[PDB]
């Protein structure tokens, strides 16, 4: 198999993903759709907190927090990039890297120009 | 001039963590935008860390790094004898700038198996010690290895006010310039030592590369680098150097410091893996250059400090493993009243007699051979068991043997005068003499003896069998105390 | 991923809102239907992240201070050392195989203090204050913390008067005086309780001949000792008398290290009531060297670094801070004192151990206890 | 209602999705090979609990079902596991069918209260005139048996098991903590032979409960067969009401195999490798044998000392709660004494006159003097003469060497391939005798 | 503000990247069909490195199971861990590579043992390296097995006779006892465990089949200079007939040394198992434990008092303690053991030194000062 | 050790060919102890162990004679008149050495002489392992000796 190459390499563990999600947005043609559905969950953990206690409270079930997840992106918005990234940030409880993941997005975006 | 910029992360404990600067390359020296500089060690994939060259309550969160392009280098040269300098090249002593001096790389690659040759000439420390039993040729690394207090420092200082007193007696080509390194040190102690080779003299042909404990650790680790960059100008310029690493010791506690705050992980007494690499690329600088390289020299004086006499030290069994010959100064040798206290059964040269002086090469072989003889008969008098009468004829002859290598801490003897002194004393010239004044004895020795036999036992290098008669018909011609 | 770059995503840059709306009517519909699955949020309350060790890692805690009685809602106390960003680490005073991860933890609001008074007198309590006598609760008495700094340089005086321990060789050759420190020194079995508890039945024959300025109320603080050994020790003060002036303060070996590390300081408190209100204290800290084994224990697992003998190296403010708190007090502040005993065991008459070389380098004097003289039977074993 | 997390050595990770279990509770893995069953020893965090194996842990997949079972390690007990081998967690080795429960006790369990202590501190007759007077044993202390091999160790336990039954009526469990395989059966044989374990319908009449963790077992699996058969003596001092005996056999086994468990729980070792819980591991042991209102547990427990070195820190946390020293030499060994306990190194706390009464102490100390007196002359009999010393002094030499062989004793339970019959001393007739 | 809480993220997985790769690339419009990677019974190599593999996926792995990478290279799964495998490698890692395709095989560690087994030299892991084929009369048998309990043994009563004076004068040894052969270098550790095997070939043919005693010995860490040396010499003495050779060398991997002695015991237990004697010998019990703290240091388990494991006792006690004498409804087989510790300057307080000598029963102490004297053996 | 057991297991005599291997070994502290000298003694079938006292004696080579340890020194090998001179010097040297205890505290007065007579044959023994080095002709001063096998044993 073979990815599209990103402009500019970057660290690990939340600099992976986003290069991973660039890559992945850059053969679907898909790079400022999933960008703007980024921004639009920074913004969705500002307004909601029981959204962002499915990133930082530790006791939330993993099974909560991966079918709350599933059951809100649907039929509106999907891309089927946001969607599925946002699952597997749930499985993982790694949906506090939302913040960290968008950031180094924003680097390979702007070298793509 | 297109230059890089790094923001720093965070800063403690000396250390700053810089964002950025990828361009940076490894062991460059880099410049905050306090006016400190620093050094990037270890190039991580997202910061860089950079050990820092003075105080690092300067450096704030957010700082501007910019590098300097350059690795840390110094100034090299003939300008920097007489001067006493920081641990990279900066004086201290408050006489301006370097003036007629060349700013070259602290880390060479040391020179290789082509462009060495044979260590034949001899490095006369003064130490009659060491010149009779350890002797020292150019182009070879000898440790001063020994306990807190044993004169580790004064073997060290007596080759250097020693080598003053050679290079006005030979001619322009072989003439020793001398850099004296010190890590780790008081300042006050410093300045005792820059007090003395002016009134000596000795700072003319001197250097005095000062880190001392009030510097930065990542100063005290880079002044030996700095201080033989010092000293291989004269050696890569076919002149003869003498570097002294006062307490190496201290440059590796000076390393662990860094390498433990860079968080390297922890060796044997929480050293870097690589510690051994730390002397061994510093010592094999020191080097006999061939004679299409100039034929320079760089003999060099590492000093380590044990704790109890325990030369079985980590960072002391490296430099042991690493330097040819060895000084081993023992605590009881010291105030048994034998100074300097040398361990005659523990001191080798790894040289040895290919690059001594021949007029002692001769003389010094019986020595040491008398002495090995002294060391196990008094092992056994001690406890008081008995008499042999030729077992204590070794034993009182090696007591004017031992008697005969004292000397005095800051009044370094020529060549010529100590193979004098140990043909008086092994050619049997200082028997009828009481044990106790052969510390006197020999003042008679040396002055009732005639001036004019050093000059031609200098000259010759070799007492000739037209001087080994005139000499011990010269030494009955002597008045001795007692008698 | 600098910090400058991070809080531009505070500022609204999507201009395009076709999934704020959308899930902002799909949210609270989603999390109605899983909510007998949901803890409920805690934020000033704690949650046990992680127990074990006896370090308890508890989640929320908004307003805890730092070195304050937390209580678990299994009834059990613990200390919160360090209060971290996201957690906030306790040491459990008690046995943590009660405490799970999920149970709630609650704020007493108070730096970790113990009962002290007249009414503490003549019980037995653990290392924090609970009264294991069985004769009831603590009454008369009010809560004062354990980790009061000790009085400076010009609360204090020297020491003037005499505190007669009743050992012939003790009060002849080493004599205490009443606002000082003495180590009772030496090996395994050679008289170290002995020469303290002969001290507190003598308080009890001199108590009742002097004018009640004069009166000494001991304190005997046991860490690491087994519990028959107590118990065996409060039925010989019950049948001396000298349980009326004595408090016990009991840590016995089964007990949990943080509840042993406490124990002197909670002990010290309780005899600082008799100085800090013109009366006279006398303290034993019997085996303090058992004290610092425990603290060993907590520091190892709270993977502090090891020291000399594996000791955290705050070890010696471990005691340093305990024993300057026994101080004869100066005029102004009332001129009571407390007279510490600490007892340091011994291996094989090493003198040059760690802890043994730091209690000596704090406390006033020594009474060393030769094994040698204890094996022909001259008993006090006074070196 | 738990799955297996992580499998690394003996420590097993068992994820939780509904609540935990407690710390020191038994988790039964669901489908193996062998009866796999973890102890909590700690809450990791995100529904995870950390466990150390009581058996292998080889064959173990991630996802395997965990069954919580609300509890710690329950053990038989009761008058029905007597003469009985039984394993750290309950199960028969022995070979004879189950085990007839009284009750299913757990084996973890926290000390008698201060309340429930004794106070009185009196003395265990053992009917052995050596260790009845030179080294008398606490109603409820810890001995140190400092035996070996070949000196008689194991007719001294038999001995023990058999006098305490007889006269105190009470019952006897022996902890093999980490004992080879083969002196673990080695002793079951020899129990049986003497007596003091019967198989078959007469199993009821045995006196001892045999609790075995081999070596070949997980490091967890041996550090807590010693609770296991504190378990069995506890049910016999606090329900049956009697003064047991206990032989926790190598309890510096019990240290080693606890020291190990922290290891491989990721905790940093203490001074000298061993584990910073040493302390209260060891005592949390030891607090649970003592006397009660109810009955007593008495242990003795034989000690290793690791380098010939007293001051290391498992047998000196080990001697701080230890009562009495029995040590059995070689040299007495030698001279035909049975038992080979040495009189003068053998050491007692109840030897001082205020707990045994001034007229058995001044015995003892008197006879302690002049075996003292009479050893201490021994490198000047052979290079002097017999004859030459004072009348005085062979009058000591007399007197000791008819003390020396009255400490022996023949031993009830030797009497089956020894032909001489058994003696019980009483404590009276020892005084008086000597 | 009130988006200070996902500041900075905090991951329970260090391999996150390789879930979420898992979960995107998968949603392609392409890589829909047919891409997507095996987990349950298949792994990918993480990272590689001195021997040790960490494999994302294989979920149904057991542990101590023996896997196969895709260049047929072995392994043995041993750190079972949430999101990877750490994999010991029976051989060079260098053949393996990131993203490597690991096999789970279904077996943990197996060795051929029966008839075909002797006179055959065979690597730490029963294959045979004597180059006279495949093993040919043998069936496959589990290396870590349980030792027998107390009621499958009996009381050690038959003598196993060395043939030395020294021994079976002074430190008898019966038919189920495992005995140390402790001592420093070049005391004569070999001389007295090769003189074992040479006595039992002169025994074998005077007495009865049900009373000879079967060889095998395990030679961990030496040479194949030195092995090629003792085949050599039990071929000339004859002493092959009954003598295996478990051979796992200093050029092997770390865990082929570690699971000799086990390969090699379970070849032995062959005989205890069928009423038959062995004679189970381990050339050095120590070079086996250097091998054990090489994988545990590197698979990142907690280092002990000198860098070992903590079962580092575990390891050798259920080893040893599989050396028995089996009761009569067992056949009445044994198995004696002979573990080789080499001491440096002669102290027993050695960790693994004192470990061996808690599981063993005796010990033939050999020391250098009675080597020099004359005395061999230089038995203490 | 498996660092060193791949280096080592190469430098082997195969079928092909041989490799005589002289490997010098650095032990840190005058320790035999230590793990890299420790693990290179079961890699070699010849440890000459060189020792600081037979150095400190004058001694040179200062090969220690008691620990120097070969595979060839089996009698079926070199033969029996090189074995048992060898196993014989060994001996001497051995007794010497626990009498060596006694000379020096008491001095060589009590040994009946037949201790007496194993300290002086020691005691040239000692000396007869001592050869000048045609390579530290520059060190010692003398022309270097090359000594025969015959001429050795013939000599001790
Ligand atoms: N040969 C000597 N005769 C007399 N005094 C001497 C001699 N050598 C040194 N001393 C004196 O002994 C003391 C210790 O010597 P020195 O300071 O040179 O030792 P050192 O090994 O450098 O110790 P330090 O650890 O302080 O650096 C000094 O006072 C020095 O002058
Ligand atoms: N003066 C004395 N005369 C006689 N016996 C004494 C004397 N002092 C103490 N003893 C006894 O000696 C033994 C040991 O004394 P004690 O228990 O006070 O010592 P310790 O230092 O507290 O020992 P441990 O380490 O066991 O706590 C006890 O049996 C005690 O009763
Ligand atoms: N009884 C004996 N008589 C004579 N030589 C012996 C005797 N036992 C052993 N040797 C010799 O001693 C030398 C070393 O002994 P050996 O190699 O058997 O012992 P080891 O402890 O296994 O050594 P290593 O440390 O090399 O493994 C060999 O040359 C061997 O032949
Ligand atoms: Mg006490
Ligand atoms: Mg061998």
């Amino acid at each position: 198999l073979k990815l599209p190459t990103a402009p500019l390499q970057l660290s690990g563990t939340s600099a992976q993903i986003a290069t991973l999600l660039w890559q992945v947005a850059a053969k679907e043609n898909q790079l400022d759709k999933v960008q703007d559905e980024l921004y639009q969950f920074i913004e969705l953990f500002k307004q909601h907190s029981e959204l962002r206690r499915l990133a930082t409270d530790p006791f939330v079930p993993t099974l909560v927090r991966t079918k709350i997840i599933s059951s809100v992106l649907k039929d509106s918005g999907a891309s089927e990039i946001t969607k599925k990234l946002f699952e597997a940030l749930a499985d993982e409880g790694a949906l506090s890297a939302l913040l960290e993941v968008t950031v180094n997005y924003e680097e390979l975006m702007l070298a793509h120009k | 001039p297109v230059i890089h910029l790094g923001r720093v992360l965070s800063v403690g404990d000396g250390i700053a963590r810089v964002y950025g600067l990828k361009s940076v390359q490894a062991g460059e020296l880099v410049c905050f935008d306090s006016g400190v500089k620093g050094m990037a060690l270890n190039l991580q994939a997202d910061h860089v860390g950079v050990v820092v060259f003075g105080n690092d309550s300067v450096i704030h969160q957010g700082d501007l790094v910019y590098r300097t392009g350059q690795i840390v280098n110094v100034p090299i040269g003939p300008g920097t004898l007489g001067r006493v300098t920081d641990g990279l090249g900066q004086p201290i002593d408050g006489k301006g700038p370097l003036t007629n001096v060349r700013s070259s790389l602290v880390e060479v690659k040391a020179p290789g198996i082509i462009a060495r040759q044979s260590v034949r000439e001899p490095l006369f420390t003064g130490v009659k010690a060491v010149d009779a039993l350890v002797p020292i040729g150019r182009g070879q690394r000898e440790l001063i290895i020994g306990d807190r207090q044993t004169g580790k420092t004064a073997v060290a200082i007596d080759a250097i006010i020693h080598q003053k007193n050679c290079n006005e007696q030979v001619p322009k080509a072989q003439r020793v310039y001398c850099v004296y390194v010190a890590v780790g040190q008081k300042r006050s102690t410093v300045a005792q030592l820059v007090k003395l080779f002016t009134q000596t003299g000795a700072m003319r042909y001197t250097i005095m590369v000062s880190a001392t404990a009030s510097d930065a650790a990542p100063l005290q680790f880079l002044a030996p680098y700095s201080g033989c960059a010092m000293a291989e100008y004269f050696r890569d310029t076919g002149k003869h150097g003498l570097i002294i690493y006062d307490d190496l010791s201290k440059q590796s506690v000076a390393y662990r410091q860094m390498s433990l705050l860079l968080r390297r992980p922890p060796g044997r007494e929480a050293f870097p893996g690589d510690v051994f690499y730390l002397h061994s690329r510093l010592l094999e600088r020191a080097a006999k250059l061939s004679k299409e390289l100039g034929g320079g020299s760089l003999t060099a004086f590492p000093v380590i400090e044990t704790q109890a006499g325990d030369v079985s030290a980590y960072i002391a069994t490296n430099v042991i493993s690493i330097t040819d010959g060895q000084i081993f100064l023992e605590t009881e040798l010291f105030y048994k009243g034998i100074r300097p206290a040398l361990n005659v059964g523990l001191s080798v040269s790894r040289v040895g007699s290919a690059a001594q002086f021949p007029g002692m090469k001769q003389v010094a072989g019986t020595l040491k051979l008398e002495l090995a003889q002294y060391r196990e008969v008094a092992a056994f008098a001690q406890f008081g068991s008995d008499l042999d009468a030729a077992t204590q004829y070794v034993l009182e002859r090696g007591a004017r043997l031992t008697e005969m290598l004292k000397q005095k801490q800051f009044a370094p003897i020529p060549i010529e005068r100590q193979t004098v002194a140990v043909y008086a004393a092994t050619k049997g010239f200082l028997d009828k003499v009481r044990v106790q004044d052969i510390v006197a004895a020999e003042e008679a020795v040396i002055s009732q003896v005639n001036p004019a036999v050093f000059k031609i036992l200098k000259a010759n290098g070799k007492i000739t069998p037209a001087l080994d008669a005139h000499l011990k018909a010269e030494l009955r011609k002597v008045k001795l105390p007692g008698a | 991923a600098d910090a400058k770059a991070l809080d531009e995503l505070r500022k609204p840059k999507f201009s395009s809102k076709y999934l704020i709306q959308h899930v902002s009517q799909k949210l609270i519909p989603a999390v109605k239907e899983w909510e007998k699955s949901y803890q409920p949020p805690v934020i000033h309350l704690g949650r046990v992240l992680s127990v074990g060790d006896g370090i308890a890692r508890v989640y929320g805690l908004k307003s805890v201070q730092a070195g304050e009685l937390v209580c678990f809602d299994s009834g059990v106390k613990g200390m919160a050392l360090n209060l971290q960003a996201d957690h906030v680490g306790v040491v459990v005073f008690g046995n943590d195989s009660v405490i799970h991860q999920g149970d709630l933890v609650y704020r007493t609001g108070q730096i970790v203090n113990v009962p002290i008074g007249p009414g503490t007198l003549g019980r037995v309590t653990d290392g924090l204050g609970q009264p294991i006598d069985g004769k009831g609760p603590l009454t008369n008495v009010r809560s004062s913390l354990v980790e009061v700094k000790a009085p400076g340089i010009i609360a204090r005086q020297s020491v003037r008067e005499p505190l007669f321990t009743g050992v012939k060789a003790v009060d002849a050759l080493v004599p205490i005086g009443r606002g000082q420190r003495e180590l009772i020194i030496g090996d395994r079995q050679t008289g170290k309780t002995a020469v303290a508890i002969d001290a507190i039945i003598h308080q009890k024959n001199c108590n009742e001949q002097v004018p009640k300025a004069q009166r000494v109320y001991c304190v005997y603080v046991a860490v690491g000792q087994k519990r028959s050994t107590v118990a065996q020790l409060v039925k010989l003060f019950t049948q001396t008398g000298a349980m009326r002036y004595t408090i016990m303060v009991s840590a016995t070996a089964s007990d949990a290290a943080p509840l042993q590390f406490l124990a002197p300081y909670s002990g010290c408190a309780m005899a600082e009531y008799f100085r800090d209100t013109g009366k006279h204290g006398l303290i034993i800290y019997d085996d303090l060297s058992k004290q610092s084994v425990a603290y060993r224990q907590m520091s190892l697992l709270l993977r502090r670094p090891p020291g000399r003998e594996a000791f955290p190296g705050d070890v010696f403010y471990l005691h340093s801070r305990l024993l300057e708190r026994a101080a004869k007090l100066s005029k102004e502040l009332g001129g009571g004192s407390l007279t510490a005993f600490p007892v340091i065991e011994t291996q094989a008459g090493d003198v040059s151990a760690y802890i043994a070389t730091n209690v000596i380098s704090i406390t006033d004097g020594q009474i060393f206890l030769e094994t040698e003289l204890f094996y022909k039977g001259i008993r006090p074993a006074l070196n | 209602a738990g799955y297996v997390s992580q499998v690394i050595g003996p420590v097993v990770d068992v994820r939780f999705d509904g609540e935990l279990p407690s710390i020191l509770s038994s988790l039964e893995v669901e489908g193996h090979s062998v009866r796999l069953v973890l102890e909590v020893a700690q809450h990791m965090g995100d529904n995870t609990v950390r466990c150390i194996a009581m058996d292998s842990t080889d064959g173990l997949v991630r996802g395997q079902k965990v069954v919580d079972t609300g509890s710690p390690i329950k053990v038989p007990v009761g008058r029905g596991t007597l003469g009985r081998i039984m394993n750290v967690i309950g199960e028969p080795v022995d070979e004879q069918g189950p085990i007839d429960a009284a009750d299913i006790w757990s084996i973890h369990r926290e000390a008698p209260e201060f309340t429930e202590q004794s106070t009185e501190q009196e003395i265990l007759v053992t009917g052995i005139k050596v260790v009845d007077l030179l080294a008398p044993y606490q109603r409820g202390g810890k001995i140190g048996l400092f035996g070996g091999a070949g000196v008689g160790k194991t007719v001294l336990i038999m001995e023990l098991i058999n006098n305490v039954a007889k006269a105190h009526g009470g019952f006897s469990v022996f902890a093999g903590v980490g004992e080879r395989t083969r002196e673990g059966n080695d002793l079951y044989r020899e129990m049986i032979e003497s007596g003091v374990i019967k198989l078959g319908a007469e199993r009821g009449n045995s006196k001892c409960t045999l609790v075995y963790g081999q070596m070949n077992e997980p490091p967890g699996a041996r550090a807590r067969v010693a609770l296991t058969g504190l378990t069995v003596a506890e049910y016999f001092r606090d329900i049956e009401g009697q003064d047991v005996l206990l032989f926790v056999d190598n309890i510096f086994r019990f240290t080693q195999a606890n020291s190990e468990v922290s290891a491989l729980l990721g905790r940093i070792p203490s001074a000298v490798g061993y584990q910073p819980t040493l302390a209260t591991d060891l005592g949390g042991l030891q607090e649970r044998i003592t006397t009660t209102t109810k009955g007593s547990i008495t242990s003795v427990q034989a000690v290793y000392v690791p380098a010939d070195d007293l001051t290391d820190p498992a047998p000196a946390t080990t001697f701080a709660h230890l009562d009495a020293t029995t040590v059995l030499s070689r040299s007495i060994a030698e001279l035909g004494i049975y038992p080979a306990v040495d009189p003068l190194d053998s050491t007692s706390r109840m030897l001082n006159p205020n707990v045994i009464g001034a007229e058995h102490y001044n015995v003892a100390r008197g006879v302690q003097k002049v075996l003292q007196d009479y050893k201490n002359l021994q490198d000047i009999i052979a290079i002097l003469g017999m004859d030459e010393l004072s009348e005085e002094d062979k009058l000591t030499v007399a007197r000791a060497r008819k003390i020396q062989r009255f400490l022996s004793q023949p031993f009830q339970v030797a009497e089956v391939f020894t032909g001489t019959p058994g003696k019980y001393v009483d404590l009276a007739d020892t005084i008086s005798g000597f």
